[PDB]
RNA sequence: GGAACUGAAACAUCUCAGUACCUGAAGGAGAAGAAAGAGAAUUCGAUUCCGUUAGUAGCGGCGAGCGAACCCGGAUCAGCCC
RNA sequence: GCGAGCUUAAGUUGAAAAACGGAGGCGGAGCGAAAGCGAGUCCGAAUAGGGCGGCAUUAGUACGUCGGGCUAGACUCGAAACCAGGUGAGCUAAGCAUGACCAGGUUGAAACCCCCGGGGGCGGAGGACCGAACCGGUGCCUGCUGAAACAGUCUCGGAUGAGUUGUGUUUAGGAGUGAAAAGCUAACCGAACCUGGAGAUAGCUAGUUCUCCCCGAAAUGUAUUGAGGUACAGCCUCGGAUGUUGACCAUGUCCUGUAGAGCACUCACAAGGCUAAAACCUUAUGAAACUCCGAAGGGGCACGCGUUUAGUCCGGGAGUGAGGCUGCGAGAGCUAACUUCCGUAGCCGAGAGGGAAACAACCCAGACCAUCAGCUAAGGUCCCUAAAUGAUCGCUCAGUGGUUAAGGA
RNA sequence: ACGAUGCGCCGAAAAUGAUCGGGGCUCAAGUGAUCUACCGAAGCUAUGGAUUCAACUCGGAGUUGUCUGGUAGGGGAGCGUU
RNA sequence: AGUGGACGUAUAGGGUGUGACGCCUGCCCGGUGCCGGAAGGUCAAGUGGAGCGGUGCAAGCUGCGAAAUGAAGCCCCGGUGAACGGCGGCCUAAGGUAGCGAAAUUCCUUGUCGGGUAAGUUCCGACCUGCACGAAAGGCGUAACGAUCUGGGCGCUGUCUCAACGAGGGACUCGGUGAAAUUGAAUUGGCUGUAAAGAUGCGGCCUACCCGUAGCAGGACGAAAAGACCCCGUGGAGCUUUACUAUAGUCUGGCAUUGGGAUUCGGGUUUCUAGAAACUUGGAUUUCUAACCUGAAAAAUCACUUUCGGGGACCGUGCUUGGCGGGUAGUUUGACUGGGGCGGUCGCCUCCCAAAAUGUAACGGAGGCGCCCAAAGGUCACCUCAAGACGGUUGGAAAUCGUCUGUAGAGCGCAAAGGUAGAAGGUGGCUUGACUGCGAGACUGACACGUCGAGCAGGGAGGAAACUCGGGCUUAGUGAACCGGUGGUACCGUGUGGAAGGGCCAUCGAUCAACGGAUAAAAGUUACCCCGGGGAUAACAGGCUGAUCUCCCCCGAGAGUCCAUAUCGGCGGGGAGGUUUGGCACCUCGAUGUCGGCUCGUCGCAUCCUGGGGCUGAAGAAGGUCCCAAGGGUUGGGCUGUUCGCCCAUUAAA
RNA sequence: CACCCCCGUGCCCAUAGCACUGUGGAACCACCCCACCCCAUGCCGAACUGGGUCGUGAAACACAGCAGCGCCAAUGAUACUCGGACCGCAGGGUCCCGGAAAAGUCGGUCAGCGCGGGGGUU
């Protein structure tokens, strides 16, 4: 063994209560650990970036049912 | 040898070449797609070479 | 005739360098010199030396690095003979 | 100094003095790969960008000093080597020419001649024997700042041969010579000596001196024919600008899958009932790569509803890139190590002062200077040794105190 | 009689000479609990004194505050020799 | 040029290896070498120049440029061993002929038996199981020889038990002369502790009047040479080869020196009733003597002449071609690494570690990638998976159909984590957005790279539309830079116009996998070693630890007929000591001398003897075993360097 | 939001779901109804789908009861932990302050809020 692979510094890049420019990246994820609410659009590797400038808010009933909206 | 190859694709009238891998696998001869280079509209591309 | 350390953080091309060194000819100097040239204005008008153009052009495992010439400004300016 | 401009170089003329000398250099426009356009420009088929001017038009240039950089010995000393042209065979390694030397004793080959290959004579051969010179060094000892930079006593090898030795002479540097050790080549030969290239290179070592003030680190990350070295960050400092942006703490909010805890999936696993035993139920458990769950804390934002003083960028100079311990949390180890590797806090490095007998790390506490002044921290108060042989309820009669455990009493 | 426990006994052998730092300590100088009183540092306080910075005043000075452990290093003021 | 070989000439000269003499010297031509062959494969310059292009109005000039023909040499085919060699592992060209064998070769090893000694790791003779013998890198013998090595025996000895007495030269005392290595400074003790872990110098405690002198050799990690061992340096040098690169030398084709001619000519021209005389441009054998080389004669090397003699247009030399070329030369030969080597590893992806942010090491624990898919894409539309039970045709535990349960227990191309049931899974229709030009904004990184990305243009594709497309559910499927190939484009293109060449856009060439990648191009060895450094780092020794080692204790199964504990103590547990093999890397690489012996010793006690005890399966005696006890004592020899161990022969005991 | 009830479509996002079950009927919805063709089944008008009344609330669906199941879930007490301060040689553990689960019990629920329309008491 003695093998390993680079860190992928994934996360909630922008936490609810953070104003965001358009195109800011807010969550990094392997998949849909977050499912993108209103105003946000999710990319190829399933990072989801805000489309509209404003505050970031978490809709989060959880269990795969967590969504990131942006409010203007 | 190799299996898959990087084939080229010249336009009708021949200005361009898009180049992408096919594969001698299922594609035993066929190579006919399309794209837009010098002319406005996308034109037929014979990816034989 | 012609180095090698050395640099290239190794090392062959490269550089170190036509350096060091050996050998020949000669003088108070020597060399060179009176355009089958530079050069791109149909200009220049022997040779040598300084400033500059200029680290420009360019050469280079296009790497380490190596590097002009013309224009122009001065020092000195004689062209003579087969 | 002059300033939207600033200034010479070579030289020329003077020199107890400096002036002339505009060739030339820098600023003035940028974009582009370039043609080339031009406050615009490249990409492109037009519109999205990059660099750039407007705007803050940030003023440049010739000198002087100084901080750095470059190139050249480039802070000083220090290689083993490499190359060039020489000097050396008067030592030694061989050759050649020519001369010389080897006491003495022992043995008795052929050949030659007689009696029958054998006996006798005779003869005087030998890389023969012994042993002096001489040549050589076999073993111990002595000598070991020697009598001597290789010897001495004693012992030993040869000693007519492949011998010793004089003179003269030839052969040398990757070259000679070598009955072959890489031996000898002028007392250090796996490539002599001298002069030179030449201050070779040296990522390696050591060394780098007058004083005071102020600030003050790093031993981390990534990259590397890289690991004891460098590049760029990280951290230090000096100046300019900015102007609380810092920092702790509080509120609000969001994100997390550890401790714990649980079996709901995966692996495991404990007693039974049930049954063609997988499955199933009651009961019972462990889990870094298991999670129905899940804190404490922790990170980002916003505020400051509150105390504080740092921060940010831009320009000059750095060094550091070997860490050490302790406590907590893990891995590796044997739940070893003054072990090794990470996270984290503090000390040490760079830290003096009191305590811990002594003692970088522990506990107390950050030394501007002076005092034969006062309160305290940790730690202490019998004598050493500063300070209650303090007070009150006990506990242990073991010197336990002043070195462990399973286990026994 | 099994039990909880507080302090102790045994368990308990290493190499030059012993020891809690020593003396000595139960007629506490051991101990657990409380409470004082003092010793005790270059920490803090007092008086004097000077630098770093910063405000505040007059054409470095002086006041008030504050700061001053220090390796590589960066900066600054100065002393000595030809 | 000249010399040596050699004023020698195959009974001689050169090289290589065996190494008198004796009997001898087996097998294997596969590779390598070499010697022959030389049907065919390939192979340079040169001869040829068909064609492809520029540039000019053109004549012409000019850049490339094939086919065929071109030597040696290599591939191919024989052979060669007193050529390099090979003659073994529960197919290779073969597999060991004689002879020898525990060897100078034997690891296990002190092999087994015998010999010799009281005792024999040695030695000798047999045996053979030859780790890992062997036939001219010679095998088996050999008389004689050896300052050769090994074992034995005689002889005599101070080698020794075990030393004594004597001599002389020192050594010591006095007078004369009088150095040296060394040297931080010294007002320089013992223990025990402590500190970088071996203290005169720090702590406590003990001891010690000042100073000499003759002695000894424990300490001052004493002295001496900035460790010759080990590691490091993108140090060095010597040596090696099928590392790389060249190259003296050497072989080979063509051109010149270099020429007449006959002879066969694939061919040239004007020549003539498909044709041949003048004639060749050459090639080829063959031959010739003026070039040249060489030799003999009064004139030694050289020149002349030579009635002369031989070779001969070759040989030698100049240029150029291609091959051979460790003989020479200049160099390359990676790093991490609980010391170097060996093994392993070097880039990208997944998980745990990673301590609920991101991040985080290890030669820590697990596994994947160097691709795929013309549809496994885009879009539009449509289906729902495991598994179980009941029932069923050839099948039955599990083919296939049928019902019931069925937030998933399936699937997702490969590894896993996330994710997923309104789909990313499955199945069709259409087509290529697997587009060109851009990139607001962020994530991430020291850089450099990397990730995601709304929306705009031109134009597509699917859908009735909203809309979705600039690749795949996601995360691996990858290499800057240089130097070049291919297609466009029309920017530079040196006087001008062109072209040669260059630039740009596209694309291709990389286990450069040591994966940020030193060159286009590179292996060993050093014990003949050299330098510079390191206690940054091994071998010793001390230290820390104590796995392993040594010891004790608890339990108690059984053994002990009986009876656990007179003794012994399974399977398990607890400690101690620091003597073993270690680990670790702390002081020491400007030096800490290392194993065994000898000489001196002193200490512990886990006690071999001796002394005092308890219990005993203790009648007695001799014992066993435990307790207290460190005063003293603890033998001599054979074997081996040994420690050890074995043995001889004794002991209170060894 | 006059009172109920139906069809649909949201918010919510198992305290709403399962099962047992009863009411429902041409009003709404639902099966049945036929198929050459629109349109379709990798076979079947089962599914889409096109043409409709009877019939029937069977099934599905809506709505009520329902605490067997699931779903939620205290308090209390711990586990653990931020800071402080300690002991054990060690594995380990204690104390002060404050934050504080998970599991279980107690107990809670077969929901809760809109919007448009259709038909009822005519
Ligand atoms: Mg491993
Ligand atoms: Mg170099
Ligand atoms: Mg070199
Ligand atoms: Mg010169
Ligand atoms: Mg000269
Ligand atoms: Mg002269
Ligand atoms: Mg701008
Ligand atoms: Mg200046
Ligand atoms: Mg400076
Ligand atoms: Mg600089
Ligand atoms: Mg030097
Ligand atoms: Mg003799
Ligand atoms: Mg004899
Ligand atoms: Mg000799
Ligand atoms: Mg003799
Ligand atoms: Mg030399
Ligand atoms: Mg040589
Ligand atoms: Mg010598
Ligand atoms: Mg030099
Ligand atoms: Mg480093
Ligand atoms: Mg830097
Ligand atoms: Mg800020
Ligand atoms: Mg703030
Ligand atoms: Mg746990
Ligand atoms: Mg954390
Ligand atoms: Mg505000
Ligand atoms: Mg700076
Ligand atoms: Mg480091
Ligand atoms: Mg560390
Ligand atoms: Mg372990
Ligand atoms: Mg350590
Ligand atoms: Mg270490
Ligand atoms: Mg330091
Ligand atoms: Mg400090
Ligand atoms: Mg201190
Ligand atoms: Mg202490
Ligand atoms: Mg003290
Ligand atoms: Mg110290
Ligand atoms: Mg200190
Ligand atoms: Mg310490
Ligand atoms: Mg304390
Ligand atoms: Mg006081
Ligand atoms: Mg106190
Ligand atoms: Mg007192
Ligand atoms: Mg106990
Ligand atoms: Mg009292
Ligand atoms: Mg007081
Ligand atoms: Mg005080
Ligand atoms: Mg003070
Ligand atoms: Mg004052
Ligand atoms: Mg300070
Ligand atoms: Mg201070
Ligand atoms: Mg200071
Ligand atoms: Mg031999
Ligand atoms: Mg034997
Ligand atoms: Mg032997
Ligand atoms: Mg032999
Ligand atoms: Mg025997
Ligand atoms: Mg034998
Ligand atoms: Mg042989
Ligand atoms: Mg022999
Ligand atoms: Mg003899
Ligand atoms: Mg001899
Ligand atoms: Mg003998
Ligand atoms: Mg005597
Ligand atoms: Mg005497
Ligand atoms: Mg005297
Ligand atoms: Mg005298
Ligand atoms: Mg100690
Ligand atoms: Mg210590
Ligand atoms: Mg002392
Ligand atoms: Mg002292
Ligand atoms: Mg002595
Ligand atoms: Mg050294
Ligand atoms: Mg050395
Ligand atoms: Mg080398
Ligand atoms: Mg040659
Ligand atoms: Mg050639
Ligand atoms: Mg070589
Ligand atoms: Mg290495
Ligand atoms: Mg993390
Ligand atoms: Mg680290
Ligand atoms: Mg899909
Ligand atoms: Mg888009
Ligand atoms: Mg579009
Ligand atoms: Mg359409
Ligand atoms: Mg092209
Ligand atoms: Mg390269
Ligand atoms: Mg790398
Ligand atoms: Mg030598
Ligand atoms: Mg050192
Ligand atoms: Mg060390
Ligand atoms: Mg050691
Ligand atoms: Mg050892
Ligand atoms: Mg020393
Ligand atoms: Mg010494
Ligand atoms: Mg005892
Ligand atoms: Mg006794
Ligand atoms: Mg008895
Ligand atoms: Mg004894
Ligand atoms: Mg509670
Ligand atoms: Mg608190
Ligand atoms: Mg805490
Ligand atoms: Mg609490």
């Amino acid at each position: 063994n003695g093998r390993d692979s680079n860190p992928k510094y994934l996360g909630v890049k922008k936490f609810g209560g953070e104003v965001v420019k358009a195109g800011n990246i807010l969550v990094r994820q392997r998949g849909t650990k977050f499912k993108a609410g209103q105003g946000v659009g999710m990319g190829r590797d399933h990072t989801l970036f805000a489309l509209s400038d404003g505050k970031v808010v978490f809709i989060n009933k959880g269990k795969g049912a967590r969504f990131i909206s942006i409010e203007a | 040898p190799r299996i898959i190859v990087k084939m080229e694709s010249s336009a009708g009238t021949g200005f361009y070449y898009t180049t992408t891998k096919n594969r001698r696998n299922t594609q035993a001869k066929l190579e006919l797609k399309k794209y837009d280079p010098v002319a406005k509209k996308h034109v037929v591309f014979r990816e034989k070479k």
